[PDB]
């Protein structure tokens, strides 16, 4: 640790802070997270332990790298590559004037190959949320935040202590199934994507069941024929209201043809049938993209 | 998970993964104090606790790498094989567990042979030997990823395959030369066989690029340790699976022959 001069805050975590440094050798600019290591009634945080682990084995440009973890006494700190800010603040930022069009694309685009690299090998980020995409003046943007992480090379379940904020939460989870899948990550996406395009967080939830009420005033009450087992499933209510689908004209205004249907696609009830990364960038709506860059108001 | 698009993708890197996690083959001859007798009477043990504690099968096969990936450089003294053992386990519960035992349920179960702290830089040093490369392929991973070929699913075959792989761990014996995903095709092919009378599918033959010819070596080990089970020294797997979850397989009688 004595290569490190820390230079400033940029935050806190229930098990850590990340603070900006430098390394005084290199001179490279590098996040320390620091752990402080219950050497007593815990050791090594599970949270630490999944991050570092799946991290390491996922270099990819659309992924924060994982640079070192310099694990001794009690104190345990995990290195990064450094990026300038997350869509939470980019966006807000950018309420008035908007997030240009082809700059959504192309974060879209990024996401989704950082995404189907963790998918393809076997790693669920399940907490995609614009505070964990990092993004930099150059106009890459990143996943991080791989706390919530998990592989899956065998069935995740669901915990009701693991879980992404409500907004990005699929229904799925809202509806109580037993295992996780890749889907629940390309909700999140679509869910983002949206936002981007709206300046306005798409199903802004009070609670669960405010959540699932907002998504099916707009998709529609999900029935049998829409999604086979809905009806079966754990908090599932035949009091549900039933609502109709609007038109993603009227949803995200826009969109053109092509970015309303890979949205409709993300947005998928039947978690068997939602898009995957992989295929989304197949989608004829990205047959174009670019790679503009952000005005970032550092 | 179930999005067909990426299930070659996750079963070509687990291929390449596990052969890189890949413990000595013969680092037991190598090693002072512990023996291979040993080993089995640890993993067993384990058997149980995951069965105290309701842990899934994924935890045991995970802690039971670390075991031999850590034993292929360090040599441990017989009476620390233990806490080795228990640092493997409060390690993979933590990596695949929902939420993991407390360390006081580990430092119990040792009948307090160990320390809250010798657990604690046990798994400090498990972690550095390791390097934190924790997400390690397994044979339970590798049967997953081959029930999705089944013609109908049966699930008294899952359960068997489960059950021969799990016995697998027990002997180093000779189960430490063949690839998780070896034993996996193997372990399928006789619990499949042992129960629906067929054979390891053409769609898995393609997908793995395995013929039952390339299993024969390890099908005949795995069919031995079945037929020999019921006089093994270790019985913890053997009560585990004539229980009602298990679809009581253990229990299931072994062909006299593979018709090989
Ligand atoms: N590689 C990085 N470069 C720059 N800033 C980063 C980097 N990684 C994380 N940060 C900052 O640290 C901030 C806050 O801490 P933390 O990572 O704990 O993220 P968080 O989403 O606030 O999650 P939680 O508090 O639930 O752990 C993030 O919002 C992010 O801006």
């Amino acid at each position: 640790m004595e290569n490190f001069q820390k230079v400033e805050k940029i935050g806190e975590g229930t098990y850590g802070v990340v603070y900006k440094a430098r390394n005084k050798l290199t001179g490279e600019v590098v996040a320390l997270k620091k752990i402080r290591l219950d050497t007593e009634t815990e050791g090594v945080p599970s949270t630490a332990i999944r991050e570092i682990s799946l991290l390491k084995e996922l270099n990819h440009p659309n992924i924060v790298k994982l640079l070192d973890v310099i694990h001794t006494e009690n104190k345990l700190y995990l290195v990064f590559e450094f990026l300038h800010q997350d869509l939470k603040k980019f966006m807000d930022a950018s309420a008035l004037t908007g997030i240009p069009l082809p700059l959504i694309k192309s974060y879209l685009f990024q996401l989704l190959q950082g995404l189907a690299f963790c998918h393809s090998h076997r790693v669920l980020h399940r907490d995609l949320k614009p505070q964990n995409l990092l993004i930099n003046t150059e106009g890459a943007i990143k996943l991080a935040d791989f706390g919530l992480a998990r592989a899956f090379g065998v069935p995740v379940r669901t915990y009701t202590h693991e879980v992404v904020t409500l907004w990005y939460r699929a229904p799925e989870i809202l509806l109580g199934c037993k295992y996780y899948s890749t889907a629940v990550d390309i909700w999140s996406l679509g869910c983002i994507f949206a936002e981007m395009v709206t300046r306005r967080a798409l199903f802004p939830g009070d609670s669960e069941i405010d959540q699932l009420f907002r998504i099916f005033r707009t998709l529609g009450t999900p029935d049998e024929v829409v999604w086979p087992g809905v009806t079966s499933m754990p908090d599932y209510k035949p009091s549900f209201p039933k609502w109709a689908r609007q038109d993603f004209s009227k949803v995200v205004p826009p969109l053109d043809e092509d970015g309303r249907s890979l949205l409709s696609q993300m947005l998928h009830y039947d978690p068997n049938k939602r898009i995957s990364a992989k295929a989304a960038l197949a989608h004829p709506f990205f047959q174009d993209v670019t790679k503009p860059v952000p005005h970032l108001r550092l | 998970n179930e999005v067909p698009d990426y299930h070659e993708d996750i079963h070509t890197y687990l291929r390449e993964m596990e052969v890189k996690c890949k413990p000595k083959v013969g680092y037991m001859k190598k090693q002072p104090d512990i023996t291979n007798s040993m080993r089995a009477i640890l993993v067993d043990w384990l058997v149980e606790v995951g069965e105290e504690y309701k842990l899934q099968n994924e935890t045991l096969h995970l802690a039971v790498n670390y075991i031999d990936r850590f034993l292929s450089s360090m040599s441990v003294l017989r009476g620390k094989l233990q806490l080795v053992g228990t640092a493997a386990m409060l390690l993979a519960s933590k990596f695949e567990e929902i939420y993991p035992p407390e360390v006081a349920e580990f430092v119990y179960i040792t009948d307090d042979t160990y320390t809250k702290k010798q657990v604690l830089r046990m798994e400090h040093l498990v972690l550095k030997v390791l390097t934190f490369d924790l997400a390690a392929p397994t044979v339970n991973q590798f049967l997953t990823q081959y029930f999705l070929h089944q013609q109908p699913a049966n699930c008294k075959v899952e359960s068997l395959a489960m059950f021969l792989g799990e016995l697998s761990l027990i002997d180093a014996d000779p189960y430490l030369k063949y690839l998780p995903s070896v034993i996996a095709g193997a372990a399928f092919h006789l619990a499949l066989y042992t129960v629906t009378g067929q054979s390891w599918p053409e769609s898995l033959i393609r997908k793995t690029g395995y013929t039952l010819e390339s299993l024969k070596p390890c099908l005949m080990d795995l069919h031995q340790t079945y037929l020999k089970a019921p006089q093994h020294a270790q019985q913890s797997i053997r009560e585990k699976y004539k229980n009602s979850k298990y679809h009581g397989v253990s229990l299931l009688n072994p062909p006299e022959t593979l018709n090989l």
